[PDB]
């Protein structure tokens, strides 16, 4: 992820589909 | 960890290896691209930054990444006798690269709510039973916070459990970190789906007892300490 924090695989993926 | 499984790649991004001596010996927690929360006790006999790497992957045999390490900090008052203040930061050579896979966990708020019973996973390279090897795939176990009055019974610690320390365990015992597993960390996931470490692997009389929980740093105890430290 980013200089953000806490994200498990599934937040990551949500955040990256359009 | 004991009673736990097998941890999956990317489940537990900010999870390290710190190596002494081209051996694991404790556990980490990224907490941003230059900064590893861990446990004090892990330098007990060593803390020259040279003699040290940290490295992210569900290996130890076959890591992901490799990653000096610059500086330890070991909390000012700290006290082995009493386990109190077992509270560390590791600073890297080189910042991370931040991806799915590697990343940090959020630090609790300060009011962070904690209720007993809650859920909670600890993670870890520490042996499967009381005296056993660590291993070179990392484990999780799924445990319970228990609160430090029920923790402090006569048949339990008996009053060694104090405000900067916090346990957790299952009743019929047999999920608990162990040797190897110290300054890993005890997460807990909000309803928003961000993870928190709540509570570092510090000690407990063996592992695994229905009697005796694992007991943890309390982080909340060390906010304004590690905001210090690292300007986090």
């Amino acid at each position: 992820l980013i200089n953000e924090c806490g994200a498990g695989p599934d937040l990551i993926t949500l955040s990256e589909q359009r | 960890i004991l009673g736990g499984t097998e941890a999956e790649e990317g489940s537990w991004p900010w999870q390290v290896s710190l190596r002494l001596n081209n051996a694991h010996h404790c556990g980490g927690s990224l907490i941003n691209n230059m900064w590893i929360l861990t446990a004090a006790h892990c330098f007990r006999s060593n803390s020259n930054p040279r003699d040290w790497i940290a490295t992210s992957g569900i290996s130890t045999t076959f890591p992901k990444l490799r990653m000096r390490v610059r500086n330890i900090l070991i909390h000012n008052n700290y006290k082995s006798a009493t386990h109190e203040n077992d509270i560390a930061l590791v600073r890297l050579e080189n910042s991370v690269t931040f991806t799915k896979d590697i990343h940090s966990v959020c630090l609790p708020a300060a009011t962070q709510n904690i209720p007993p019973g809650s859920t909670a996973y600890v993670t870890g390279w520490g042996a499967q039973e009381y005296a056993g090897h660590t291993v070179p795939e990392l484990r999780q176990g799924q445990v319970r916070i228990i609160s430090n009055d029920v923790c402090n019974a006569p048949h339990s610690y008996n009053g060694a459990i104090l405000s900067g320390m916090l346990c957790a365990g299952v009743p019929q015992g047999g999920v608990d970190a162990c040797q190897g597993d110290a300054g890993g960390p005890l997460v807990q996931e909000d309803s928003r789906r961000l993870w928190f470490i709540v509570g570092i692997v510090s000690w407990g009389d063996q592992c695994g007892l229905p009697d005796k929980p694992g007991v943890y740093t309390r982080v909340t105890a060390y906010l304004d300490w590690i905001r210090q430290q690292t300007g986090i």
